[PDB]
């Protein structure tokens, strides 16, 4: 019953998977942005 | 007794938790989402109630 | 614990596949402009020097 190892882990990630969401994004928001650019 | 029942399902993956208020000890199991139904099944063997 | 162990691993690959995942579809967004903008320019410029080779042979025609 280490209760607190496993109560503390599963923060951590959790909000480091959100993270990767908006970096993950941005590149596809950079690419756009040249797309709109390359065509405007 | 259901100690052993959840060590032959889930080994050392569960980290088994107990805490005292007499008459016994309520009691949680801790498991992966992935663990559940042979955890549950443990209790199953046992007879012990949720 | 070990339990922990395979939930960070677990988490930390979805956080390799979303940034993965992320990158194919800009390539995508990227291959698309590539196309377009060479798509728009070809045909625009086609059509202005057959109004061009049409409007002189009115001239000529005079």
């Amino acid at each position: 019953g280490l209760i607190k190892s496993l109560a503390e882990k599963e923060k951590q990630l959790l909000e480091r998977l959100e993270a990767a969401k908006k970096e993950a994004e941005e590149r596809v928001k950079r690419a756009e942005a040249e797309a709109k650019a390359l065509l405007e | 007794l259901v100690e052993e029942a959840l060590r032959k399902a889930l080994e050392d993956r569960y980290l088994l938790a107990h805490e005292a208020y007499a008459g016994g000890v309520a009691a949680l199991v801790v498991v992966h989402r992935k663990e559940v139904d042979q955890a549950k099944a443990a209790l199953s063997r046992a007879g012990v109630a949720e | 614990s070990k339990l922990e162990a395979i939930l960070s691993q677990e988490v930390e690959a979805e956080i390799q596949a979303l940034l993965q995942e992320a990158e194919a579809k800009a390539e995508a967004v990227k291959r698309e402009a590539e196309e377009k903008a060479k798509a728009l320019l070809q045909a625009r410029e086609r059509a202005l020097e057959a109004q061009y080779r049409a409007a002189l042979r009115r001239a000529e025609s005079a």
